[PDB]
């Protein structure tokens, strides 16, 4: 509900600031592996809810290959979860494979839908 | 980049930018159609929805049109707002987005609609079959995109990089001051546009005489003929296209349509006959070809075609045709024939 | 089609408790809803038979 | 400039030095509203006689083009030519249409024209749905009054006509007091008046019949259902403004607010029209348009639509009528500002197109009612003077809780009853 | 008979159709039913 | 009514009745197809559902087949039940119901299925286009019913009254006694069948050489050629149809199919090339025509075609072809060409 | 679509008492069913308020 562009302008500023990117990013990286989704084979963007018209738009622009693989990690996590176990250690998600593959599509869809609501309420002088 | 313009006290002024991105110049069949449907999509700065709410308030609309030879970038708006719109037209010729999701969601569904409508009408199908058999690999390229040859987004982007150049452009504005436009023209993003060879070729195409094709169609039956016209004979076939449709001719009640298409180096003269019962089509086509072969006088139609041409010249570049005074006689020597519909009950080229 | 799907009364039972598609990985915390349905029947049935003797 | 002289017949002329063509014509103040159900279609037959093969051939030999237009309130006969030959059009108009009518009313010519017109009307009544639906809307809105007679004529009545009906109509309606001589394009007013004065060009005496009943609007509907057709075509309207009303331009602007929509054109899906926000999700319609038509006695304000979604018609009608309801209570200033420029461009192309025939028809139809022609500039200031209060005042009078007229054909089974539609003309929340 | 010709509704129709008088009589009858109904429901 | 038969100790015997109701004899395009789908519908005495439960218990099934020349009434059953089935076949040739509700509910939906399947396959479309341009109004009649020409129930009934005659019939039964059949043959309802002229014409058809047609198709691309064959040359084109498909030829890996169709007075020799990429089709077709034009020796394939023909003769009437010993050389002189698919990237008849 | 047809609870009311297609020529004998529904509510409502005072 806190959008995504809103929390990304927070990101790129902290990344560029040397004092902030040294203090909190070394604390953020422990928050990811402590969350522990990597062990079931899940990239982060597979965790976001998709039952709204913004995410449904980005899920359609996603290429076939990244949509087929996305289908398999969700099926594997559903199957592994019902057995009350985890995946073998040699198949977990590493640090470098967890890339933002669903980021640009979410961003290009909100700025085109922000424009729509800012044009429906134009007060021409 | 050759700018011409005229001025008049009319309230509404129009601006036109033409690109020689014609279907005779498409790299793959239907590439011209797809780019034409990208025209006025999103650019880098402003979205295509951004362009709508702005051009509405200032009293203008944009259009893009496809034909055998042109991709026309045309705008009709209120007189004072020439500097604003001239930048909007320049952007599309410069920095179109060409995003992948614009091809799937808008361009492809719209391009399919154009093809579907044209397939129901039989005279369009017959006309497209006369172009194909006369100019095999020149003007005969399919106008619309059906998908028998695969066209990708890269081929669209490469085509736009090929046609959108400085030297392949003409900007014309009717009812607005010429000098004011050029100050905005020399300022806009078209000033930085790349320059290249002019896609227009001065050489005439090569033509084939005597070809026939048959298409089995459920509906009306059509017996169409097409003739190649060079540069010198554009005057003779323009009078004849008006004589047959005028009351001066006896075959005017049998003929369904007749026209001449003109280009910078020639044209194709087309004649059509249409009816539901194939028996009526069969008799009508035989009498027309028999009477045409003996001879027809077009001199009574010279004054009629002058008035007809003057009305046409309002919305076109008006190529000069001063030979209307010298047109005397016509007689059919050779032609291409196409039959559409109940081909079993329709005549063959030997029978005509 | 089958009678359990063709009948007017048996098609409602079919689409709610028989052919209803469930996620394949819901744990024992999702069994709580049916236990409340069981307990609602218990209160009513043990209440009608006990309302026959209460003033 | 528009110049009108009452010397002789009322002579109107609009000079445009840029044009390369000139039109000269005669516009009569009689139309399809001047005929009765037994001779209905006599005007169309006269038009097709003027446009017959022999008349058109003799015209085209000299180099002239003939146009004829039949409407509710006027009949137009126009001869178009090159600027140098504008005097020849007057000679042809005198020799053929006015002085003698015996040749054009011969037996064979009349029979051929009658058989051609019958074929045309028969084809129209079965294979042209959006326009015949509008014709039935007119016929049901103004029933038992002159304005409801179809302009082409019915199939049953067109058979009973003979040449006697045609000559009677010509005697009763082709008169000097009913006619305007119009000049358009590259011609001068002084030259046109001088050319008329050299000839006589007298039409007749005068005193055309006066109608006993004035046109009236009745809330009603007609349903012509046909399940062998792929779509449903629907036209819906209320009573509007007549020509010479103070609220004419307000009516056209309120119509322009909702505009027209085509589902298959990518650009027209991004228009500022808010109605589309409700339509686009389920593909309720293929196309719609809004109209404000004005006649001498009354008018029609409404919309027309076509759709393949035969199961969701009522949703389309409901959303459209709720958008109409918004006009009275909560129209916003930006809507009016967009409407002003859209209307100005809309009016600009109509009155300033290249073709002089449209200008001739408009000038002749205008001077027959107003007595003078409004200029383009003065039109804009009234358009610019329109405000939100004026739109609200007009809408609260013309469409809030008012009777409607409906006409539909095709798979109109989804179209609900009359009253359910009639109740949608108010909000009940206000 | 042509479809454009319409059937006779004269015995059903009112002589003078005035919208303000016509909608006022209908609304008063609906209003009366509502006014007594509100009293009964209370 | 010429009866031939053979006997053998095989358990299963077959009976065939042939009618010269071929598509070359149809009055309207697709009339033969519709009657063929009426075959084994209801009769006056027994319904078509009545025929099923009876022929099942006695161990037989009925079939009807359509081609350019025949309407075959064939039955395969257990040996002893020849008298029973011979009456069932005679009824359909005599007293078919031809009810109006049999055309709407069964014949039309089934006829549409046959056309739909054939339209997806491109080589069938190319073959149908070679028949049409070679024999314009003989064998070139469309085989299947699409509806470009309207066919009514009366035209079906009139066609059945035309073809179902005494003198337009042949009854053949394999593996059952001939004399026993004739006693049942001379007894059944075909004894009272009307007699007429034999629809078979001894005269040869007329042919046209050099025709071409193009069809735009989404899928694979096909470059097919067809050649007319008279009565004398049936032997030469039969060896060649086997040489190209055999390992003896180098072009066998390029060719997709090759065959010869035979009739009572001639045939059409057809060759096909098929691939997905139009570039591969374009090169393959050029090499084949170039090599064929120089010459090919078919003598090594004479022994191969004898074995090939002997297998074919089992299920056909086996026209005599004793000229296999005299076939020596072949060289292509003229042909008809059809292109289906990506016509823009496929060669023209001039290019080949 | 309209809210009365889109909502889960209002679509049941829509298809039973609002948009339900009825024959155009049923007489007053077909009004009897709704009168029994009116009388069922009368018995229950006048019974709950009267069950507050009955032993
Ligand atoms: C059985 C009864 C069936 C009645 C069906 C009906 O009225 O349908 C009309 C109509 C059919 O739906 P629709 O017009 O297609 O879509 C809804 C409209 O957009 C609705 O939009 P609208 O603006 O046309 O009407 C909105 C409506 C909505 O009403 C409420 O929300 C209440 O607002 C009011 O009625 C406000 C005035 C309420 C006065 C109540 C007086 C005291 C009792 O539905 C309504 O307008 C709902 C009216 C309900 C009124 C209360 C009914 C009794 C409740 C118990
Ligand atoms: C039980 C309590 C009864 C309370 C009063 C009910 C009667 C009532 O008030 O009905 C009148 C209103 C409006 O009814 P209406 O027919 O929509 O009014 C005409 C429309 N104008 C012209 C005003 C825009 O009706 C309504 O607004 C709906 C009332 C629904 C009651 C159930
Ligand atoms: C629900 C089930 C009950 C209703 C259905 C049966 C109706 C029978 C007659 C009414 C008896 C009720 C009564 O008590 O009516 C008494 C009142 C007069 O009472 P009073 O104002 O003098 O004082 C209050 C009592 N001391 O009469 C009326 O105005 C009856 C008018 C009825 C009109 C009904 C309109 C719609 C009602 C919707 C309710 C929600
Ligand atoms: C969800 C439904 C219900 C709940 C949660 C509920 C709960 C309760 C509770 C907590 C008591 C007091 C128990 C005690 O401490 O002694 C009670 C008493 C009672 N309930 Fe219910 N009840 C329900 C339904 C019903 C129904 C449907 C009936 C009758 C038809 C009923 C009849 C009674 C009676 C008679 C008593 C008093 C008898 C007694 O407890 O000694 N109840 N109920
Ligand atoms: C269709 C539903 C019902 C019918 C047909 C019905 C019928 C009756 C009848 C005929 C009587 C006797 C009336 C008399 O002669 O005095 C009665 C009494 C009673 N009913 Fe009902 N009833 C119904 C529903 C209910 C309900 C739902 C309740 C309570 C919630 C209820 C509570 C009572 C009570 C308390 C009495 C006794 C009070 C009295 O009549 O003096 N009834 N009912
Ligand atoms: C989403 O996944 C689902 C799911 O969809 C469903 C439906 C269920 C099933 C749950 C339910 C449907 C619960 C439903 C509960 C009720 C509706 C309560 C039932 C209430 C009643 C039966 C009403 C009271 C009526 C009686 C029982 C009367 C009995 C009669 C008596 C005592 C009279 C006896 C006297 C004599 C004379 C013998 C699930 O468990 C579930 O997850 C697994
Ligand atoms: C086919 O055409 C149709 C048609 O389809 C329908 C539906 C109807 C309409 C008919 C019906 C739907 C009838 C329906 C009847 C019922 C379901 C009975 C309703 C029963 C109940 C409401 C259950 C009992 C519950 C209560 C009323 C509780 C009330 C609460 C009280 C008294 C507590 C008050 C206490 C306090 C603290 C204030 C027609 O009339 C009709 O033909 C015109
Ligand atoms: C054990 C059964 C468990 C489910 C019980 C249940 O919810 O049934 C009540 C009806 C639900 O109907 P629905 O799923 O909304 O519509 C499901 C639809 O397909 C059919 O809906 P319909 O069957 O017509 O609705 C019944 C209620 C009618 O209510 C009224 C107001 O009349
Ligand atoms: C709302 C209150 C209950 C909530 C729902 C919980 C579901 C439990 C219902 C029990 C039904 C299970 C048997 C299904 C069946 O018929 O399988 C039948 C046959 O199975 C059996 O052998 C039945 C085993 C008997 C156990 C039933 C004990 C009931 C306990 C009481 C539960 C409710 C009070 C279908 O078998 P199938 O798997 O081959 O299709
Ligand atoms: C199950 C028990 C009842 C059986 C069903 C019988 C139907 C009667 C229900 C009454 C509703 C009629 C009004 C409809 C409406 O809202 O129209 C509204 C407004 O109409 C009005 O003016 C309301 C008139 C007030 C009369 C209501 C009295 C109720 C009497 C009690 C009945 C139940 C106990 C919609 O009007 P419209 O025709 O423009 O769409
Ligand atoms: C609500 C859930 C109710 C579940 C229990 C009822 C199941 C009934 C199945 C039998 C059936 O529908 O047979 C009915 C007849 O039922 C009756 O006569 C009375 C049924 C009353 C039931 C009271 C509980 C016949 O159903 P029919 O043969 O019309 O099939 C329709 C779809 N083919
Ligand atoms: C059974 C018939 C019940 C009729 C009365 C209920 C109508 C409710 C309409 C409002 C609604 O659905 O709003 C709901 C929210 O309702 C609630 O929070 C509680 C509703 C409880 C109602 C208890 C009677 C919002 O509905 P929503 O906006 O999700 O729309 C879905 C389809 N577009």
């Amino acid at each position: 509900p806190q959008s995504f562009t809103s929390i990304a302008r927070i990101g790129d500023y902290i990344l560029k600031s040397p004092v902030l990117s040294k203090l909190c990013v070394p604390v953020a990286n422990q928050f990811i592996n402590l969350a522990g989704y990597k062990k079931l084979g899940l990239k982060f963007d597979d965790l976001i809810a998709e039952e709204n018209p913004i995410m449904q738009t980005a899920l359609r622009r996603l290429p076939e290959d990244e949509s087929y693989a996305r289908a398999y990690r969700i099926i594997r996590a559903h199957q592994t979860e019902l057995t009350h176990h985890l995946l073998p250690r040699n198949e977990w998600i590493k640090a470098q494979e967890d890339v933002p593959y669903l980021l640009p599509y979410i961003l290009e869809a909100e700025a085109a839908a922000k424009e729509k609501d800012e044009l429906d309420n134009i007060e021409v002088s | 980049l050759t700018v011409s313009a005229r001025d008049a006290p009319t309230k509404i002024s129009t601006l036109a930018v033409k690109v020689h991105g014609g279907s005779r110049y498409a790299t793959k069949d239907g590439v011209a159609h797809l780019l034409n449907r990208f025209n006025f999509q999103n650019t880098n700065t402003r979205s295509a929805l951004k362009l709508v709410r702005e051009s509405e308030l200032l009293g203008g609309t944009f259009k893009s049109t496809l034909d055998r030879e042109y991709i026309t970038l045309k705008a009709t708006f209120l007189k004072d707002d020439l500097p604003y719109y001239v930048n909007a037209l320049a952007d599309v010729l410069y920095k179109t987005a060409f995003k992948p999701h614009e091809l799937t969601e808008s361009v492809l569904p719209a391009a399919r609609y154009d093809y579907a409508v044209a397939e129901q009408c039989p005279v369009k199908s017959a006309e497209d079959q006369l172009y194909a058999i006369t100019f095999r690999k020149g003007l005969g390229n399919p106008l619309l995109y059906d998908g028998v040859e695969r066209v990708s987004l890269q081929d669209i982007k490469d085509f736009a990089d090929k046609v959108y150049t400085k030297e392949n452009l003409e900007v014309s504005g009717e009812n607005v001051v010429e000098a004011d436009l050029k100050r905005f023209v020399d300022e806009s993003l078209l000033s930085t546009l790349p320059a290249g060879k002019s896609l227009v070729s001065k050489s005439e195409p090569k033509f084939f005489l005597g070809e026939e094709n048959r298409v089995r169609f459920i509906g009306d039956s059509v017996a169409a003929i097409g003739i190649p016209v060079n540069k010198a004979s554009l005057a003779q076939y323009e009078v004849l296209a008006n004589y047959l449709t005028s009351a001066l001719s006896e075959l005017s009640g049998l003929i369904s349509s007749a026209k001449l298409d003109k280009f910078t180096d020639g044209g194709l003269f087309t004649l059509f006959v249409r009816d539901q019962d194939s028996a009526v089509v069969s008799s009508n086509i035989k009498k027309i070809v028999a009477d045409l072969k003996k001879g027809k006088d077009l001199s009574p139609a010279i004054n009629y075609t002058k008035l007809k041409n003057a009305v046409q010249n309002e919305s076109v570049s008006s190529p000069i045709e001063l030979n209307f005074d010298a047109v005397k006689d016509f007689k059919l020597g050779k032609f291409n024939y196409v039959a559409v519909g109940d081909v079993s009950n329709l005549p063959y080229l030997d029978e005509l | 089609m089958a009678f359990r799907k063709s009948n007017v009364y048996l098609s409602l039972v079919n689409s709610y408790i028989i052919d209803s598609p469930q996620p394949s990985s819901i744990n024992y915390w999702w069994n709580m809803g049916s236990l409340l349905g069981l307990c609602l029947v218990i209160q009513i049935v043990t209440g009608i038979f006990m309302a026959m003797h209460y003033s | 400039e528009v110049t009108q002289l009452s010397n002789g017949i009322v002579v109107a002329t609009e000079h445009n030095p840029s044009a390369h063509t000139a039109s000269v014509g005669v516009v009569f103040g009689s139309g399809a509203a001047n005929e009765n159900p037994y001779n209905n279609g006599v005007s169309n037959l006269w038009k097709n006689i003027f446009l017959s093969k022999e008349n058109s051939a003799v015209a085209a030999k000299e180099g002239l083009a003939l146009s004829s237009n039949i409407s509710r309130d006027f009949q137009s006969y126009i001869v178009s030519s090159l600027p140098g030959s504008t005097d020849k059009s007057l000679d042809f108009l005198n020799q053929s249409f006015i002085q003698q009518k015996a040749n054009l009313l011969s037996s064979s010519n009349f029979e051929a024209t009658k058989k051609s017109v019958l074929k045309q009307v028969q084809d129209f009544e079965e294979n042209d749905h959006p326009n015949r639906v509008l014709e039935h809307l007119h016929s049901t809105a103004f029933q038992n009054t002159p304005l409801s007679l179809p302009t082409r004529g019915t199939l049953e009545s067109l058979e009973n006509l003979v040449v006697a009906d045609l000559e009677s109509f010509a005697n009763n309606h082709f008169l000097n007091s009913n006619a305007v001589v119009v000049g358009t394009g590259n011609i001068k007013h002084e030259d046109l008046v001088n050319s008329i004065e050299s000839k006589n060009l007298s039409l007749q005496t005068g005193t055309k019949p006066v109608l006993k009943k004035k046109a009236a609007f009745l809330g009603s509907e007609v349903r012509l259902r046909d399940d062998t057709l792929p779509k449903a075509w629907i036209s819906l309207a209320v009573e509007g403004e007549p020509v010479n009303s103070p609220n004419y331009f307000v009516a056209k602007l309120a119509a322009q607010i909702f505009g027209s929509y085509n589902a298959f054109e990518p650009a027209s899906r991004l228009q500022g029209i808010k109605l589309l926000d409700n339509i686009q999700e389920y593909q309720l319609c293929d196309n719609f348009n809004h109209f404000s038509l004005s006649y001498k006695d009354s008018g029609l304000w409404g919309f027309s639509t076509a759709t393949r979604n035969v199961t969701m018609i009522d949703d389309l009608i409901h959303f459209t009528l709720k958008q109409w309801n918004r006009l009275t209570i909560s129209v916003t200033d930006t809507e009016v500002e967009r409407a002003k420029s859209l209307l100005k461009l809309q009016l600009g192309q109509l009155y300033e197109s290249g073709n002089p025939v449209n200008d001739a028809n408009l000038l002749g139809a205008e001077v027959l009612i107003k007595g003078s022609k409004l200029s383009l500039g003065e039109a804009f200031k009234k358009i610019d003077a329109i405000t939100v209060k004026d739109v609200k005042a007009w809408a609260g009078k013309r469409l809030w809780d008012q009777d409607i007229a409906i006409a539909g054909t095709g798979q109109i089974e989804g179209l609900l009853d009359y009253m359910r539609i009639r109740s949608d003309m108010s909000m009940m929340r206000w | 008979k042509s479809t454009y010709r319409t059937p006779n509704f004269d015995d059903v129709l009112k002589e003078n159709n005035d919208a303000d008088k016509g909608r006022s009589y209908a609304y008063f009858m609906v209003g009366a039913m509502g006014l007594l109904s509100s009293a009964g429901a209370k």
